[PDB]
RNA sequence: CAUGGAGCCAAUGAACCCGGGAUUUCCGAAUGGGACCUCUCCGUAGUGAUCAUUCAUGAUCGGGAACGCUCCGAAUUGAAACAUCUCAGUAGGAGCGGGAAAAGAAAUCAAUUGAGAUGCCGUAAGUAACGGCGAGUGAAACCGGCACAGUUCAAACCGAA
């Protein structure tokens, strides 16, 4: 057995479920949060400065 | 000297480790200890500190008592890689003082209010005692109160955690003028935070 | 011209309104069933008159305060 | 049988009936310059990122 | 978007644009309980949490392109190595928050005698100052301008006025 196309084949179930808040499959279904929008975990919507670049 | 009383609370106030202030000390803190971190009490422990500070015996203001740690801000090693100056964390408290950060709880505690001062009330080995002043801003003789009637306008929502209150302006170096508020005034964030 | 305008919805009553609103939800009724065939209307424009003379209606019976 | 809640069963529908091509008018309408969508898809490639 | 067939709407003035309303499923600050279930359970019909109060009622919660304020805070890199230094209070993080915010009316700056809140711009100036006195970092005052604004508490005395 190996760790390339032979084990690839156990891929039949999920670990993000489609979030409520931003309809998008990053709702974690272990820890309950959207790693999105951080629904579950905050009431604001999760946004760094990383996500862009600095502005100069 | 006819002075009045809340003179006589001062002198009892000036030196509290040889006046009657000890006894009761002795005997408050015990019941402090047992309380939260924020704990509502009737009237200020010291009345006239808290009438300088601008308490007034009208509904819409509250004062509470804050319980803080001492010493400074504790701090973690950090896990990576560091140029031995930013590697040592013992010997580092932080900008923030302890009566700013009793301000801040208060503040948190009480979202519909606003922190107008606070004042040193007791201390032990392990912990600071704060009276922290707070208005009511939606309350009508607040409103009416054209002494506090300022903190309704926009710009003071949110006192205690932009660094308004007379600890946070003492934290952000604006105590005094001329030389050495260089990089202070206007604002720590307007230098860089080279000042402070 | 148009099916009912909404003067004489104003000009109607409470209870010839709502016989108004019965009668034209049993023609959208029957009209949105023909087409579940698949056939297409005799009249297409029919069932979109019919349904903005509902909302028409609803919005008059709103604003008299019916419901 | 994947046993699906109600909004995952209509989240599929609406993922099905997204798969069918342009209407042959819309083509005629538009003088072929509307000739398909980025909706279209087969079952057996790249799954639903519906449930 | 997108002048195809058949109809419909419009001279009871539509379409379209401005203003004011109505409707506005479920989730979402999401807030009656619950979420791998954007739906589900109880219906006794929903003000969840933290707060102020006369317990009538009211506040905060989320979002906003950047800016504003507070606090926490690296390394690459430069020094042709590298540790103080620099990179740099930068990058990043947490809190707060408005159309601006912070600042703000001297326990000030001067010099032998003066000026008279604050902010921002120019200059002082790569000067003073710091520094393996290495590499580098680095102001303010005076002055010339934009704009001009001064006041409220605690207290003394009175005592519910
Ligand atoms: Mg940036
Ligand atoms: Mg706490
Ligand atoms: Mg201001
Ligand atoms: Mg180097
Ligand atoms: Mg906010
Ligand atoms: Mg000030
Ligand atoms: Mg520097
Ligand atoms: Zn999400």
């Amino acid at each position: 057995m190996s760790k390339g196309t032979s084990s690839m084949g156990k891929r039949q179930k999920r670990t993000h479920a489609k979030c409520r808040r931003c309809g998008s499959v990053s709702f974690n279904v272990h820890t309950k949060q959207c790693t999105s929008c951080g629904f579950g975990k905050t009431s604001r919507m999760r946004t760094y400065k990383w996500q862009a670049k600095c502005k100069y | 000297m006819v002075k009045s009383f809340y003179g006589y609370v001062r002198d009892a106030w000036k030196n509290p480790d040889e006046t009657y202030v000890n006894e009761l000390r002795w005997e408050r803190l015990q019941v402090w200890r047992k309380q939260g971190s924020v704990t509502r009490i009737e009237r200020p422990t010291r009345i006239d500190r808290a009438r300088s500070l601008g308490y007034k015996a009208k509904q819409g203001i509250v004062v509470v008592r804050v319980n803080v740690r001492r010493g400074g801000l504790g701090h973690v090693r950090p896990n990576r890689g560091r140029r031995t100056q930013k590697m040592g964390k013992n010997k580092v408290s932080g900008g923030m003082s302890i009566q700013r950060i009793a301000e801040v709880r208060a503040d948190r505690r009480y979202p519909n209010l606003e922190v107008l001062n606070s004042y040193w009330v007791g201390e032990d080995g392990k912990h600071k005692w704060f009276e922290v002043i707070l208005v009511d801003p939606h309350h009508p003789v607040i409103k009416s109160d054209k002494n506090l009637n300022w903190v309704c306008d926009p710009s003071s929502r949110g006192r205690a955690t932009r660094g308004k209150t007379s600890a946070g302006r003492k934290g952000r170096g604006m105590a005094t003028r001329g030389k050495g508020t260089e990089k202070t005034r206007p604002s720590i964030r307007a230098y860089k935070s080279r000042g402070k | 011209m148009a099916i009912l305008r909404t003067s004489e919805i104003r000009t109607m009553t409470i209870e010839e309104r709502a016989d108004e609103l019965e009668n034209l939800n049993n023609e959208l009724v029957r009209e949105r069933a023909l087409t579940s065939a698949g056939g297409a209307p005799e009249n297409p424009g029919r069932i979109g008159e019919i349904r903005r003379t509902i909302a028409r209606i609803k919005t008059i019976q709103h604003e008299l305060n019916e419901i | 049988m994947s046993h699906n809640m109600k909004g995952q069963k209509k989240r599929l529908a609406k993922a099905h009936k997204q798969n069918t091509r342009v209407p042959v008018w819309v083509i005629v309408k538009t003088n072929r310059k509307v000739v398909s969508h980025p909706r279209r898809r087969h079952w057996r490639r790249r799954s639903l990122d519906v449930k």
